[PDB]
RNA sequence: UCCUUGAUGAUGUCAUACUUAUCCUGUCCCUU
RNA sequence: AUCGCUUCUCGGCCUUUUGGCUAAGAUCAAGUGUAGUAUCUGUUCUUUUAAUAUCGUCCUCUACCGAGGACAAUAUUAA
């Protein structure tokens, strides 16, 4: 069963920003120790 | 644009910081001349649309279509379009929902979303088009309409104001011309008279119209609410890709209400220029308005020198007489403020350079100071901030006693009148690019009209061809052709009688014809050298053609002329037009489209007529037929074909389209060659059926057009019902939503494979394609060239070695018609060679398909052909006999099958390559293209009418030679009803009852179903137990099958595979029979098993299967109780054996006892009840249970047989309502026994 | 089948996608947004987006300078509001 | 000899000039193989001019 | 909101995705040839294998592209420098390249 | 044949071609060899497995495609770029006679008639007004049943007072692909209600509208009564309206006239065909092209527009209401009653 | 000094659920 | 105060960082159904008949060898 209400958060940009940065899609893994 | 957009925004910014420029002193006099006229002609304000009108619905319906035409030629749609569909349907769906939501965007709403724009190319200027939100141009669209009605109830314009719904513009300028010689005393100069004509525009009238005093303007003429949105709609925001601004001094054109803007500051400006006296007098009284070139007195026509006015939506064309004394006092003017010391007057006067020499108009120092005196007293009237007008955009042309000519350019064409007073010297007509204009009072004619066309119309037209040429679809063939003809049409149909008198254009016209031609060429890349076909262009859409029509006088070479024909005398040759002419010359267009003068003559004349007709015909008291309406179909000036439009209702309120679909350029992005004109009002305007029927005349008739294509190859009987179809190509959904247009450019020449393919014959000739000639892969094919969609084609015609397959097909049966007509020739036995299988596709040479080992010896005869008649004769040759069979595949230069067959009989008897057993020998040649055979040989006797008969059967009977057929029809995709495979239809009865084995299959009652009301109540349908119904027209024996119902286990639904299952029982019946009982014919009721059981009788070759036209009533057997009890209560499937003839081949003949049985089972098939009771009416007559129907006399049959004969007759004239005491015996053979 | 009521979620990824793809790249935001289209994110930006329209109470200056170009330039909101600096939209419902 | 010798010099195995100048693919040429072996305007001149002395 | 993360997250195209990826097969790749090689060595296996490129040998080989120091007004020929240890029991792949 | 367990059932695996036949189906790329020494000998993979009766099978039984399956794979990406000369498309159309994957043509085939086709068709099926074991089927507006076809009312406001339907029992799509037990029992429908509707005063023109032969639409037969005085006009209004329909320059010659012939042969069995029949007298057919250019009523458009009725009842409908208002076959049936002939028990 | 060789079977397989170089689309619902 | 080590704050280096051009290069859209691949869960091997295909001897041909034919049971699957 699904509410509507108003929330309390808001999620705003600089919140998708913070959660954006942190998935780290590009960041390769450095090479094992060999 | 985007150079326009900068010079754009900089003149945006430049109105809001240089103020106004109309000097509001002169923005008050515009406003209170308004205010003057509208109080003048005492008109009534356009009030808002009320919440109850009547009409509403009616232009609602109107914008809808309006707004739907545009997209309709495409099929690809962003989101915008399907959003504005979404919105134009729900409108339909729901109108008063949409009118509520159009009239509270018409109070409320006053700032817009940012419109869209862009420019059509037109190769010599730039056109802006303009988008718009959907729901905003749905508002626009019927706020448009119900304005332009509302100002054509309250008569807002006068007559003046051109772009009118019932003018033509050659209508426009043919009123004109007759509106000048009707002037009184225009003519005549002898005490110092002139004429002058001034052309001008308004130079920047749509980018000057401050929008403040439009919402004053329109203030004055409709509700504030309307004109408040009208001018808050013109304040939106442009976009093109970066670039922002504001429209805060011009207007929107494409607006759909912005026409209406247009014409009513164009009315304005008429007012500046005229003044409110003269239009007052050109309008004439509120009360009694005159037309158009009319005055209410002639004192009123000459009371002041403007005689007549005209302006087309931003053209003003001026008609000014003048006395010598206003003449000389306005040159005085003009000289006053502006002097000419050095007579440098007739150094920039610019003349018409069309014209000849003696045609244009003169450099006199009155008739130069008088031009540019009136033109600048014209300029004078109008302020620089308002509009202008400019001299080297416009053209003033003098007529004096030194001028016999005067020159005017209204509409797209130029034209000079020329009266017989005046210099002509020479009373002639016989041009039909003169008009003899007749003055109204003396009905004589004072004068001519002559009509060249402009050169703008001809640079827009060559502009035109030049935009058909690129546009990347042009690789379509029937795209570019489609395009050329639309473009012909808009040109000659506008321009109908002008085009023939302009030499230039005619030249320009054989020039763009011959460009487009070169186009296609190209596309077969065809070479630089000539010869290639133009019956390939030219012929009509329906024969295969790309329907191409023509201005130019091209001609078909000679060669094209020939055609044959194989019939079973042998090859027939026919010519088309040989006597000693050269007349073939491609029937141009100007013979076939009428000219406006007269249709203006005749559309009085047929509206009078309809007039009376309707008139008489009411009166008589019958409605209109299409017999004498079809008398005057296409004629009229609204073509009275119209008025029998799907709505003349609502066309009705569709007022000022002319000037709507004039707009339709700055809001749709296609351009029409029919801007100034509609099929919904106006009609047709054209039509070509004269011109198509004798383009085929032209060409050769039908029978010399089909010979240059793959026809023959299709082998259909007639042409008559071939229908073409385009739904099933390549040009699909993967095609359709392919994204990537760098996919059209391996796959271009895909479009054009089937028309690549039908008129393969003359494309792949030896004498159009100057050529290396290789041989294609498996083939006799040579192919000429590289021709780009021809090899693909011919390589999946030929799938999977069918040339091969053909020949040891062909190889086969005719050793197999040897293999049986030995004891009447002189043989021991015939014998097949096992060469290599590379033979077929070989043209240099060949070896041996059959060897013959003769008893004796032959007395052959002499080589002659297959179709040739005598002369047996010498050397006997024993024990040898050879026959080769060669396959081609003809051209049009060559298909001719007996010189073929001649000629390689002399190049392969008479050389090394080839070695042949016996000298003695025939080769059988065959076109594959063409379906023509011959063969040239030493005939032994008895063996012609043999080879005859027998290739006559192979050519149509030969398993291989279908696939090659339907192959070919696949390819092609072409299709036929009305030629089949002859069926029984008639005549073919008395062959019922030869001495051979044929049957009757019913499968009618297979797959019957009974439908059984649920406890949902919802109906459900359940099956029964079927029978398979065969029957001997011969014997009288039958073969009942039971179909059980669970084999029907396994859909249930729709079945589809009965047809199947039947075919299989049948097959699987002739398969257990002995090969004595089996068919030789097969004929069935219903026509859906003519192709299931060809199918599951491959194993039996000798089987043919015929369709019934002549339907039987073999249904009505299973109604008996009998067959009904032995079917219904069957549990297991079976075949149970019975005999309808029961004991009457005694003493009857097998089709009278056929005859009485149909009688029987079409008795019980409609009659029922009465049907059992004449046939049992006394229980003292009984029927023995081996047998179905009663024993009786044969006078008892006659009887009953014409009481059933009466029960037939009498229904069937109960159900048709007619008599049976007139019916004829034919018509009461085709009652009784099939169907007529 | 695409626009209707402007959300915050809708809203706040508009923000942070012009933050990303800038003010001349509206087809790559409305990917990023469906149920709308570019002119409506682009409309929507420069309506209620834009950190320069002014969200705050009319003062009375503005308001006397909104009235006289309302006199002076009639139903030109597309005009006056780069003069008096509020959206046209916001001119026009303060006016009437 | 000379145009064979220049096919077999440039590794074209797959292709054959028969005896009338005809020059043919021996099998179904790959994407590769056959932009390696696309000749130009010399060597099919030259080809044709010998036909031309061969006929 | 997951595909608005997604999207602002990402700054590659397809050809720097798939280099990444090839260089962590090649990475792959190499380590495992160089257990097997590391194998063939340790129990003692001479197999010898091939080399088909024209460069690129030219590295360990000798001075690639050698100029020498010029020379003059001072003798340098007496000395010399001295090589590194090799400590073959504690030295790894990240300890000659240095800290990240 | 296949069986296709579709979530209970048996379906047995059928394919239909352009001409509405139905035919039971049974049930990397390496370059083969399309050469020999020096010399072309095949060019597609499978040459050398057809024989000639298998030929003249695969012929009559072949949908009317053939070029469709190798275009849609040379038109893909990596194929190259033709470059004018050497390398067409017609020897690049040679290049692609691969290696199919296993008898992948046949699965391919398999999975395109049975799995799509079937879905089509359920699809239709369920929720057609028609074919009476389905979803929506209002039920009561049956007026009569026969033995294969029955007389309908329609779902809709109903655009003239006495519109009837005559529908067959199943999917037929068409008149063209009936056979002629359907056919006979449709006209004796259409000789009836011309009686009916004569002898009220009435006129009577009968529509048949078929769109294109892959949408598995139902076969219905319309029948639109209106006034004599409007019906002696009906076959101007049509005449007009078929000439200037469907897109200008077009192949076929518009408006055939099926006066004498009539539509059974007259349009071939397979393409789509609207037509218009005046009474008894047969009228016109169109055979349609260009299927957007067209629309999918455009007869209640000819007859609505010149009964001067509003666009609403043409196209989309009005509903009414469910039960009340749809007691029209009340009075439909007490005009039915003379002039029924699917009974005798009449006593 | 736990023993301490010249070497032709081992971990699988099947079913279900979740995402394509295939598959088919040019397409619609529902109340006043 | 001076020198050294360790917290803490901050300034300057931080272009060490956005590595072209064209018509903002262009355009802007989806749903369903099947097939294939991967993952997870559950449970199995080693130590008579039917269908299809084809070393010894004998004969003939050609220069001990080769080819051709005939003859003698063999292999697979199921109960
Ligand atoms: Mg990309
Ligand atoms: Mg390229
Ligand atoms: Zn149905």
């Amino acid at each position: 069963v699904k509410n509507k209400a108003p929330a309390e958060v808001q999620i705003t940009a600089e919140q998708l920003l913070r959660e954006a940065k942190e998935r780290e899609l590009e960041l390769l893994p450095p090479p094992p120790q060999q | 644009t985007r150079l326009y957009l900068k010079a754009e925004q900089e003149r945006q910014h430049n109105y809001l910081k240089d103020g106004p420029y109309i000097t509001a002193e002169e923005a008050v006099a515009v406003y209170t001349t308004t205010v003057h006229w509208l109080e003048s002609r005492r008109f009534s304000p356009i009030p808002f649309p009320p919440l109850s009108y009547k009409h509403d619905t009616k232009l609602l319906i109107l914008a809808l279509e309006r707004l739907k035409e545009a997209y309709s030629v495409k099929s690809r749609l962003n989101q915008s379009q399907r959003e504005e569909l979404g919105l134009i349907e729900q409108a339909y769906d729901n109108p008063h929902e949409a009118l509520s939501r159009i009239k509270r965007h018409l109070l409320t709403q006053r700032a817009f979303k940012e419109v869209g724009i862009e420019f059509m190319d037109l190769y010599s200027h730039l056109v802006p088009v303009y988008d718009v939100e959907p729901l905003e141009k749905i508002t626009d669209a019927y706020l448009d309409q119900y304005l332009w009605y509302e100002a054509d109830k309250r008569r807002l314009f006068p007559p003046w104001i051109k772009p009118a719904d019932t003018e033509p513009p050659p209508l426009l300028v043919y009123k004109w011309c007759q509106g000048i010689n009707n002037l009184q005393d225009v003519w005549e100069t002898s005490e110092g008279e002139c004429n002058v004509m001034l052309e001008s525009r308004f130079e920047k009238m749509y980018e000057k119209i401050d929008l403040t005093l439009l919402n004053r303007l329109l203030r004055l003429i409709v509700d504030h609410n309307i004109a408040d949105y009208m001018t808050a709609k013109n304040n939106v925001v442009i976009n093109y890709k970066d670039m922002n601004h504001t429209n805060s001094y011009g207007i929107i054109r494409g607006l759909q209400f912005a026409s209406f803007i247009v014409q009513y500051y164009g009315l304005v400006m008429d007012l500046l220029v005229l003044g409110l006296h003269r239009a007052s007098e050109m309008a004439g009284p509120p009360q009694m308005p005159n037309d158009f070139l009319s005055f209410q007195d002639i004192a009123t026509e000459a009371a002041h020198p403007i005689r007549l006015f005209c302006r087309y939506i931003d053209r003003i064309h001026i008609f000014f007489r003048f006395t010598a004394d206003e003449a000389r006092d306005l040159i005085q003017r003009y000289l006053t403020e502006h002097p000419d010391p050095n007579n440098e007057n007739i150094v920039g006067y610019n003349n018409k350079k069309c014209w000849p020499r003696d045609a244009r108009m003169r450099l006199m120092k009155h008739d130069v100071n008088l031009g540019r005196a009136v033109f600048w007293d014209i300029k004078n009237r109008l302020p620089r901030s308002v509009t202008t007008v400019q001299w080297e955009n416009s053209f003033v042309s003098v007529y004096s006693k030194d001028n016999p000519n005067l020159l005017f350019n209204m509409c797209g064409f130029e034209c000079r009148i020329l009266p017989k007073c005046r210099t002509s010297y020479e009373e002639f007509t016989h041009k039909d690019g003169v008009w003899n204009l007749q003055n109204e009072v003396t009905k004589e004619r004072t004068a001519q009209c002559f009509l060249r066309v402009d050169d703008e119309s001809m640079q827009r037209f060559h502009n035109r061809v030049r935009q058909i040429l690129m546009a990347s679809g042009s690789t379509t063939f029937t795209k570019i052709v489609n395009k050329w003809n639309t473009a012909l049409i808009g040109l000659m149909t506008y321009f109908r009688e002008a085009v023939v008198n302009t030499q230039e254009l005619l030249d320009l016209l054989v020039k763009c014809e011959n460009k487009i031609q070169t186009r296609i060429k190209i596309g077969l890349n065809s070479k630089m050298p000539s010869r290639f076909p133009p019956v390939v262009f030219y012929t009509p859409k329906e024969l295969g053609g790309l329907g191409m029509l023509s201005m130019g006088h091209v001609l078909i070479p000679q060669s094209d002329l020939r055609w044959s024909k194989q019939t079973d005398v042998g090859i027939t040759h026919f010519r088309s037009g040989m006597s000693h002419e050269e007349d073939q010359l491609i029937p141009n267009l100007y013979r076939y489209i009428q000219p406006w003068e007269s249709e203006f003559i005749d559309s009085q004349r047929v509206w009078a007529e309809y007039a009376l007709k309707r008139q008489e015909a009411i009166a008589q008291n019958r409605r209109l037929t299409l017999e004498d309406l079809e008398d005057s179909w296409d004629r009229g000036i609204p073509r009275i074909n119209t008025l029998f439009q799907k709505d003349r209702h609502t066309l009705a309120y569709d007022k000022g389209w002319r000037v709507r679909t004039d707009f339709k350029q700055y809001q749709v992005l296609k351009q029409n060659p029919f801007w100034w004109t509609h099929q919904r009002h106006d009609g047709k305007l054209w039509n070509l059926n004269n011109y198509r029927t004798d383009m085929i005349q032209a060409l050769g008739g039908v029978e010399g057009i089909l010979e240059h294509t793959l026809f023959k190859g299709t082998y259909f009987p007639t042409w008559e019902g071939l229908f073409w179809e385009k739904a099933s190509g390549f040009e699909e959904s993967m095609k359709w939503k392919k994204l990537t247009n760098a996919q059209r450019s391996g796959l271009n020449q895909i479009p054009n494979r089937r028309f690549t393919l039908w008129w393969s014959p003359t494309i792949n000739r030896a004498n159009v394609y100057v050529g290396f000639q290789v041989q294609l892969d498996l083939t006799g094919i040579f192919m000429h060239g590289k021709i780009p969609t021809l090899k693909i084609s011919l390589i999946q015609i030929f799938r999977a070695h069918l040339w091969q397959k053909i020949h040891e097909s062909i190889v086969m049966d005719l050793c197999q018609v040897f293999d049986q007509e030995l004891d009447a020739l002189e043989i021991e036995t015939v014998q097949k060679e096992t060469i290599h299988p590379r033979k077929s596709y070989k043209m240099n040479s060949s070896c041996a398909d059959i060897l013959l080992f003769a008893s004796y010896k032959w007395n052959v005869s002499r080589p002659s052909l297959l179709a040739d008649s005598k002369d047996v004769m010498d050397s006997t040759t024993t024990q040898k006999y050879w026959i080769d069979i060669q396959l081609r595949w003809g051209d049009y230069d060559s298909h001719d099958i007996e010189r073929y067959a001649r000629a390689k009989f002399l190049d392969y008897t008479t050389d090394n390559m080839s070695i042949y057993p016996s000298p003695t020998g025939v080769l059988i040649a065959i076109d594959l293209a063409y379906n023509l055979h011959s063969a040239y040989g030493n005939w032994f006797p008895g063996s012609k009418p043999l080879i005859q008969q027998a290739m006559a059967k192979i050519m149509k009977a030969n398993p291989a030679l279908y696939v090659l057929r339907e192959r070919i029809r696949k390819g092609l995709q072409l299709y036929s009803s009305e030629p089949t495979e002859p069926y029984l239809s008639s005549q073919n009865y008395g062959e019922l009852f030869s001495n051979q084995i044929i049957w009757f299959v019913d499968d009618t009652n297979v797959y019957r179903v009974t439908i059984h009301k649920t406890f949902e109540g919802n109906l459900t349908t359940k099956p029964i137990n079927g029978a398979i119904f065969i029957f001997n027209p011969r014997t009288g024996q039958l073969f009942l099958k039971i179909i059980h119902t669970s084999v029907w286990a396994g859909q249930k639904r729709l079945g589809q595979l009965a047809k199947w299952k039947t075919a299989e029982e049948v097959a699987a019946l002739i398969r257990s029979l002995p090969v004595e009982e089996q068919p030789k014919q097969i004929i069935v009721t219903r026509k859906g098993m003519l192709d299931p059981l060809e199918v599951h009788l491959l194993d039996f070759p000798n089987i043919v299967i015929k369709g019934s036209e002549l339907q039987l009533p073999f249904q009505a057997c299973l109604k008996v109780e009998k067959f009904g009890d032995l079917i219904l209560k069957a549990t297991e499937p079976q075949m149970v054996l019975f005999n309808l003839y029961d004991d009457w081949l005694k003493t009857i003949s097998s089709y009278t006892a056929f005859s009485r049985l149909i009688l029987i089972l079409r008795a019980l098939h409609v009659n029922n009840d009465r049907a059992k009771v004449i046939l049992k009416p006394d229980k003292t007559t009984i029927t023995e249970p081996h047998h179905i129907w009663p024993t009786l006399t044969d006078e008892e049959w006659i009887k009953v047989e014409v009481q059933l004969k009466d029960l037939i007759l009498a229904d069937y004239g109960k159900k048709n309502n007619v008599n049976v005491a007139s019916l004829t015996q034919s018509e009461i053979r085709d009652i009784i026994l099939g169907m007529e | 089948i695409k626009g209707g009521v402007w959300r915050n979620t809708e809203d706040e990824i508009l923000k942070a996608a012009v933050m990303k793809y800038g003010k001349n790249q509206w087809s790559r935001i409305a990917s990023l947004l469906h149920r709308k289209s570019a002119k409506q994110c682009k409309a929507r930006w420069y309506e209620w987006l834009d950190p320069s329209i002014k969200k705050t109470e009319w003062s009375r200056e503005e308001e006397e300078k909104l009235l006289h170009l309302a006199k002076l330039m009639p139903t030109q909101w597309r005009t006056i509001a780069p003069i008096i600096g509020r959206t046209a939209a916001q001119c026009l419902e303060h006016y009437e | 000899n000379m145009l064979n010798l220049l096919i077999h010099r440039k590794n074209l195995n797959y292709l054959h000039l028969d005896y009338n100048f005809n020059l043919k693919p021996v099998k179904t040429l790959t994407t590769k193989e056959r932009k390696k072996s696309r000749f130009g305007n010399a060597f099919h001149l030259c080809r044709e001019v010998l036909r031309l002395t061969k006929l | 909101l997951s595909e608005a993360r997604a999207r602002l997250a990402n700054t590659q195209g397809k050809k720097a995705k798939r280099k990444a990826r090839e260089k962590q097969l090649e990475e792959a790749r190499r380590l495992a040839a160089l257990q097997k090689r590391r194998e063939l060595r340790a129990a003692g296996i001479e197999i010898q294998k091939k080399r088909k490129r024209k460069r690129g040998v030219d590295y360990n080989a000798e001075i690639p592209f050698e100029k020498k120091p010029a020379l003059g007004f001072y003798d340098t020929s007496e000395e010399n420098y001295q090589a590194l240890d090799a400590d073959f029991r504690k030295l790894r792949q990240q300890d000659l390249d240095g800290e990240l | 044949s296949g069986v296709e367990n579709e979530d209970q059932q048996e379906v047995i695996l059928v394919r239909t071609d352009q001409s509405g036949r139905v035919w039971p189906v049974n049930t990397k790329r390496q370059m083969v060899s399309t050469h020999e020494e020096r010399e072309r000998v095949r060019y597609f993979h499978d040459d050398d497995n057809l024989s000639l009766n298998d030929l003249v099978k695969n012929e009559k039984m072949g949908t009317a495609e053939n070029q469709n399956k190798l275009f849609m794979r040379m038109a893909s990406k990596f194929m190259g770029k033709t470059d004018g000369d050497y390398y067409t498309l017609d020897d690049m159309f040679v290049s692609k006679a691969a290696e199919r994957e296993r008898l992948g043509e046949e699965e391919e085939n398999q999975r395109k008639k049975a799995i799509a086709e079937h879905r089509s068709l359920a699809a239709q099926m369920e929720k057609c007004l028609y074919c009476f074991d389905s979803s929506q089927f209002p039920k009561h507006l049956i007026v009569a049943i026969g033995v294969k076809v029955y007389l309908c009312l329609p779902n809709v406001r109903s655009l003239t007072e006495g519109h009837c339907l005559i529908v067959p029992l199943q999917h037929h799509r068409a008149a063209t692909l009936l056979d002629e037990d359907i056919w006979e029992e449709i006209q004796m429908f259409r000789k009836s209600l011309v009686k009916m509707f004569e002898d009220k005063g009435l006129d009577c023109i009968f529509l048949e509208t078929n769109m294109s032969m892959k949408k598995q639409y139902h076969m219905v037969y319309e029948c639109i009564p209106l006034p004599k005085e409007v019906g002696d006009m009906a076959p101007i209004y049509f005449k007009k309206a078929i000439m200037e329909s469907d897109e200008e320059w077009s192949m076929n010659k518009k408006l055939i006239d099926l006066s004498s012939k009539d539509i059974r042969k007259s349009v071939p069995r397979g393409l789509p065909y609207f037509s218009v029949d005046f009474g008894l007298h047969g009228g016109f057919a169109h055979v349609i092209e260009d299927q957007h250019k067209f629309p999918h009523y455009f007869g209640k458009e000819i007859i609505g527009g010149m009964l001067d009725i509003e666009p609403r009842l043409w196209r989309k409908g009005i509903r009414e209401s469910f039960e009340d208002q749809r007691k029209k076959a009340l009075q439909f049936a007490q005009w039915w009653k003379p002039y029924d002939f699917t009974k005798s028990k009449n006593y």
